[PDB]
């Protein structure tokens, strides 16, 4: 079980139009069973159909969808998406965010294969400057998932925007999921989460749930540079996304 | 083309 | 205890209660079965969608009209939709109080019956009518006497009124109408360099026509105006996000109302249909009918339609005459307007189609009893 | 005191008091049933119309005469008639003070009898009498001696009177007169282009009979001129708004009282049956008779009909023979103004027929009190 | 030596040669013109197309009628009918033999008039002579006394006649017809599905009534009969091989004729029309008309006709009086034949009308010389 | 005159003189600049290869198609394939005679108005015709009646066609063709396990689409039958000696034709196209272009694609429906052997754009005199 | 015709 | 429809 | 300027499949400025475009290739592929020669930085069958090059299967190429030109033009043993080419 | 009337 957070970047049809774009995209998304798509600047699901006829071609059952209806409190909406093949996970329950540009969503994957039977997904797009103010309300978000929900595993991701004199060490211990040893960081600081040759770690993976611990492979999470994996150049990449995926692991 | 399809 | 109104039109579906001056629940006429399976933040996974929905995730349905020129096609989902508008959207439920339907003139004999049994097996509601669109229109001028023109999305009509008294022989009824309109305009427009093809995105051309294409006092000279200058060009923006400019397709489009050679069609234009219709009359009440011309429908609301029909109908019409051409403002809901009087009317109490009546002798009452 | 007068002519009905110089219940009598269903229920509209608001809406209604030929047809359209005439129009209860008829000579027996039967059951008024309108003219003229020409709408009639006692021997009935004229100009505009086919259009016919046609006093003459000439044309409104032209058809329809063999009837023409009823006179009286000559009737409105009438009698009757015509002016209202005068006079009270003598003897009194 | 006679007029026009048993140019009188640009170089068919030409390709040409209602509408195409039977189709000159037209009967003076101005300019005849088409079903029929109800596409007419001296007050002009009773097919049609709009679809209507629709002996009770069972129900094949199901409709759309009032049209019944003319003329020859009743033209072929017309007049006629309906077969082409036998008379060559009369007294003649 | 004929479509453009049975000018439209600077022998196209050139050193050249979905992109290039055709193979300076083009139906007027530019100022051509593609195919089969597929590399279309008169409201544009299932199958082989992604390996799929591929006459029947048989599998020898194995992949590509939905693309299948267009055609016409479905196009060259097109239209056609699937022999040249019989006909000549007529009215005369 | 039916 | 028209 | 000759068996697309076989590849051309390619059994240009591909990854402009037309008489067609750096020399001018199933094809080249200005390099690959008459006709080319082309000198070398039984003693006297001191051969006979353990100068280097003589490093001139030099074995070096490089450097 | 005339 291969979870990701993929931040496409301006997704639609512009994006769509190219034909090359769409298929290095095709190919990425099939790699992970679960994948998380930020920033969808899509208003009719255009680009959602367009992305999900290409992986559901063969099979009317390979990828299904959770879309997040527009839940922009800004000026601009954007959506979350949630593909996920069924035999590998199913969806229970969903539900939007009960201080944010964007609320965070929620969902259930009845994950078998894997020790953690049941766990919760959190989807994050933090503004570049709101990130500071966002990183304390999640913990809030933990606690009211523990006793509506009653589940132990509860993971967060998305684009945090920490690091690159976004979050200083002033600010640094400002977060109670760095002091909690239940939420503990998976990706490094020192690791490069965008496609830019410069160093950023803008993704955090966050794991919490003492079963979900040992639930990780150990070093599986780490940035996809599908780069220098598909071997396409510095302008193939940046067309693609400005941001690295991150794949965690699930066992 | 101008639009819709690519050209 | 009261009295419910629904337009059960094509393109639109106004729905409200009687006695008010503006339909409530007002949307698309469409409905959609997705083709991914996927189901969205706190849904159940929802089999079809109905009305607003279908528009704002026109991405992943298969948007399907169930109304084509005024006759349903399928009922497997005018029950759906239907069933959308009495509790999801007016949030009441049906069996309390009776409905009155609408329909086009001149349909299937079927259509009315088919009508009829959903009404009393379904939503056992209990009582229902269904009146011709044309004379609701009236009601809502609070005329007498004077040609009804209702054209709307899939059917435009005129039946001639003259003193509460109809005129069946004299009763036009031309599929030209703004769906055609609508189909129309992509060949136009793929001659500039735009292509639309698909049903999501064919919805991106009706809101072009709604909201530039305009109609022009005359065709030969402002095609020659619009062909030498950029004055009459005016851009638009997609929801994908480019940018358009229509220059002389603006008005070319709705052209084809007068002039329905454009679309293949052997009929006569829609001014000629009017005077053909006043020509089937008696000779006596020619005079007040051309006095007296109630426009309706959509497709009536673009600029200058009112001054085009009216130069139109002078040419044929013998000198000397009055032909004033009514347009009033708040015409796109004119039909339903009239629906809302005619309910709260304690004349047509009397005329209501019970259930007592219906079980009797079966659904053939709509063609005796209701006209 | 005041006394009712009402005359019976087929077409245009007249009532009024007596003693006034004009009627002011001028109202045609025809009666109108609509042939459509009314889809408009703002009001409850009516099944039957008689009078000015049949007139007005003849396009719709069908139009029926209850009087053909001075002989009541449908008693039942002839009691709307009357019904409307006393309310409606005159505000009047017929039941207060008594009312007057009149009718044409040579009527059937039966018509007499159910006239008055109704006068005295449907409406009770307390005394009638039915004259002829023959001898109501020579009143209002003032003479009581000459001979009386009738020339109405239905019925033609000459009634010959010497100081009282008319000959009952000398009386000529012709059947046509004002109706049969209006449908032969029917048949002759069709040669022109002009189709009246229906009831409806058949009122225009009598609105152009009665404002363009004229009487030329040589029929042959004339077919020169108006063959090789404009001079002789005219033009015309329809209520629709359309042209047309009369040329020679402007006087061809009125020339018809003179030869009736245009319409395939054996009498001779009007001027003959004039001079046929003097010749049934004796020769004492005959001199007398040619000099007092008065025209009633609404055909008699046509120009030049006076001095036409006078060449032919010239013609016919021997030389040095005082041949004189009188047309005074409200000729048309000649049978209601002697009616008046007649009913106000003081000796005319006594031999009025009351309620307790028709009681007693039965309706069969009226062929013998009356005459 | 032969004469050539055309009974042309809404329809089918028909030629031949005097003497000839039965018409061999048989083709409907339609002129058309193509509606788009030709894009095929060396197709090479002309702009115009007459006859057969015309109704083989009818789904691109749109049809107009030169003739209707009797009356010449168009005199541009009117000319190619003409010259298309003489030169296309009869490849005989007109130029060496008279030519009998027939018309019929109350038509404008103008549509004689320029008839005769064509007929002696553009082709030149000898000699020419115009015939009322109701006179010629008596040569058909070999009698003398008889009235005759020819029903023609756009006008039917009677004309009584009684050994000769045809009566012109008691001919009766009726404009329900074949060709306006089409036009009530394609609105019953649409009750039961069907829709038939443009005129190339018109005729495929007109092949649908004459191969199924009939008239029943009791509309009323077949009315019951068929609003219950199937058996009335036959099928037939489009065109495009679409099966269309006929059902009740198939005898509503002939009893038009006895109930105008479903066309609306005001006028009465064809038996009512049939049963006026007779009343109107003299009660002496009354009896022989009744023993004599010769049908005619093509609307008349419906089966049972004979049946239903001697029912109406029985309950119209006085009881016990011979009434027979001569319905000969092939009674279709009795217009033409009557005109066959005509020319061919001896006594019949003194009425031609030659040409240089025509130009002595100008094309007026024609009111003269002939009937 | 020896006007030339081009065919300057996608994939492989033709060329040659009139009257000639088989183009002389073959090539792939494949115009490209090196990707390396390196220079050859004595060569002087280091700025770009045109014609076989490109494809003999594909390894090399990066190839670029000028023309995408009948659509002109890169008019820097299209400049570089008309100078190599005129002079380089044809051998013929075209400024001597004047040359025929064919285009798509449906397209940007901007294509036609530069190109009709070029032409009269880079290469000074005395005069031009431009043709759709659709409508020359029927020169080639010598009929005048029937519809025309010109499934195409990069468009398919229908044009019906009858008796010359095309019909401009019944042209359907897809835009699925050769081109797009030549992308299909590198996704379904890269699946297999063998990838192609350089344009280099574009062309060998395409080889291989040409000579393995087929048509299923039951596409559901093949899976069984491949899921449990080698038989269908073929082995074919890529250039680099490594021989892959074709599976279920054997008919799957082609069968994107009849379903869009493999790609994705909404629209209607190639067998469901055909019947859209003949069903907005009227019914009396319906008959003929049934029969008569011409078919033409490279991609048409699948074995078994007459007999599967003709299995999916009878069933969805009405049955008792005489449908032939015409497949002339060597309908791979249709559209150029039809343009070489129209360019010979005397005829043709009366429509030829002179270059004095470009100048007086601009390029805008395409527009007027073209199609 | 001229006035009353269409012709 | 059911013949002429498509519906 | 470094001129080598590699002579590569059956140069062509299906060892372009082998990885370590195109890795040596590499390393052995990017030795020398200029270097001459035999069999190449590349039919549509495309062993070529990968091959360059590698050497002009980072630079456009590393290294320019010169090729020619398939000109095998018989099934199998060669061509003649130079590959040569711009900055070290550039071309002038190329020739075709008008009695060989493959005819040799000559090339002008301008160099600066050595004593001579322009020289032209003749690749011949002579059929092992009639490896005796090739060489005596490309007396006349010499002779053709002199004057129509005014090159003083005039290099020739290639295959030219030379002995091991192909050429003997007496047959070597009717030789033109021993026949005239003008061109006078570098690779001695003792010396092996093949990856394989017979003793065989079938490339032979003979230098014409006393300026380049003089301009020819002195002991330059040596087969290329990049099986011992790359530590290889000899299947692998077999793998690479039958043959042995050879190369002469110029001052 | 009942016999000669209509009426
Ligand atoms: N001014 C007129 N000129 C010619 N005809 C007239 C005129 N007025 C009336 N008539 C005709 O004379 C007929 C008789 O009119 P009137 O005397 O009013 O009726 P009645 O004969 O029943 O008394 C009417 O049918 C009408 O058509
Ligand atoms: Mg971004
Ligand atoms: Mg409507
Ligand atoms: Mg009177
Ligand atoms: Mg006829
Ligand atoms: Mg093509
Ligand atoms: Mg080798
Ligand atoms: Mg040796």
């Amino acid at each position: 079980l291969k979870i990701a957070a993929f931040n496409i970047r301006t997704f639609g049809e512009t994006k769509m139009s190219n034909a090359t774009l769409a298929s290095y995209i095709v190919r990425i998304v099939r790699r992970y069973d679960i994948v998380l798509i930020q920033e969808v600047r899509d208003s009719h699901l255009v680009a959602v159909g367009k992305l999900l006829d290409y992986l559901n071609q063969d099979d009317p059952n390979t990828y299904h969808y959770v879309v997040s209806e527009p839940l922009g409190r800004n000026s601009y909406k954007e959506r979350y998406l949630f593909l996920f093949r069924p035999n590998k996970v199913s969806v229970l329950d969903t539900y939007q965010y009960d201080s944010f540009s964007r609320e965070p969503a929620v969902v259930k994957f009845s994950s078998h294969s894997t020790k953690v039977k049941e766990f919760a997904i959190v989807a994050l797009h933090s503004a570049p400057s709101d990130a500071v103010a966002e990183i304390n309300s999640l913990y809030d978000v933990y606690l009211d998932v523990q006793q509506k929900w009653h589940l132990n595993d509860v993971m967060l991701m998305g684009d945090f925007n920490a690091d690159c004199s976004y979050v200083t060490s002033s600010q640094w211990s400002s977060i109670r999921l760095r002091t909690s040893s239940t939420f503990q960081w998976l990706i490094p600081d020192s690791a490069d989460t965008t496609a830019t040759s410069t160093n950023c770690a803008y993704d955090r993976i966050v794991v919490a749930g003492s079963l979900l611990q040992s639930s990780v492979v150990p070093g599986s999470a780490a940035p996809f540079d599908f780069q220098a994996a598909y071997g396409l150049s510095n302008e193939m990449a940046l067309a693609i996304s400005d941001h690295y995926p991150v794949e965690v692991t699930l066992t | 083309w101008x639009a819709x399809c690519p050209a | 205890i009261a009295a419910l109104v629904v337009d059960n039109g094509s393109g639109m579906c106004k729905a409200g209660f009687a006695g008010d001056d503006a339909p409530r629940a007002v949307f698309p006429s469409i409905v959609g079965r997705p083709r991914h399976q996927g189901v969205m933040v706190g849904m159940g996974q929802k089999d079809s969608y109905v009305g607003d929905e279908a528009q704002s995730k026109r991405g992943i349905l298969t948007l399907k009209y169930p109304i084509e020129h005024g006759i349903v096609t399928n009922w497997d989902d005018m029950e759906k939709i239907w069933h959308h508008t009495f509790y999801n959207e007016l949030r009441v439920a049906p069996e309390e109080h009776p409905v009155l339907l609408t329909e086009a003139p001149l349909n299937p004999k079927a259509n009315r019956e088919k009508m009829t049994q959903i009404m009393f097996e379904t939503f056992n509601t209990p009582a229902m009518y269904v009146a011709i669109q044309a004379v609701l229109s009236l009601y809502a001028s609070g005329r007498t006497t004077g040609i009804v023109m209702d054209s709307g999305d899939g059917v435009t009509h005129t039946v001639p009124i003259y003193e509460g008294y109809a005129l069946p022989h004299a009763i036009l009824r031309l599929d030209l109408a703004g769906r055609d309109l609508t189909d129309y305009l992509m060949k136009i427009l793929t001659e500039r360099g735009y292509s639309f093809t698909t049903t999501a995105e064919r919805e991106i051309v009706r809101d072009i026509k709604e909201k530039l294409c305009y109609v022009a006092l005359d065709f030969e000279q402002e095609m020659a105006t619009a062909a030498s200058s950029s004055s009459l060009e005016k851009s638009y923006e997609l929801p994908d996000g480019q940018v358009i400019t229509i220059g002389n397709e603006r008005f070319r489009c709705p052209e084809a109302l007068f002039q329905p050679s454009f679309l293949g069609m052997e009929s006569c234009g829609i001014h000629e249909t009017t005077f053909n219709s006043i020509m089937k009359c008696d000779v006596d009440i020619r005079k007040d009918l051309y006095a007296n011309t109630v426009l309706s429908g959509g497709t009536t609301m673009y600029p200058g339609i009112a001054d085009r029909m009216q130069k139109e109908i002078t040419a044929l019409a013998p000198s000397t005459m009055k032909i004033k051409i009514i347009a009033p403002p708040e015409r796109k809901y004119s039909v339903w307007i009239g629906g809302s009087i005619l309910a709260s009317l304690s004349t047509f109490q009397q005329m209501w189609i019970s259930k007592q009546e219906y079980d009797e002798s079966g659904p053939s009452i709509v063609h005796r009893k209701c006209f």
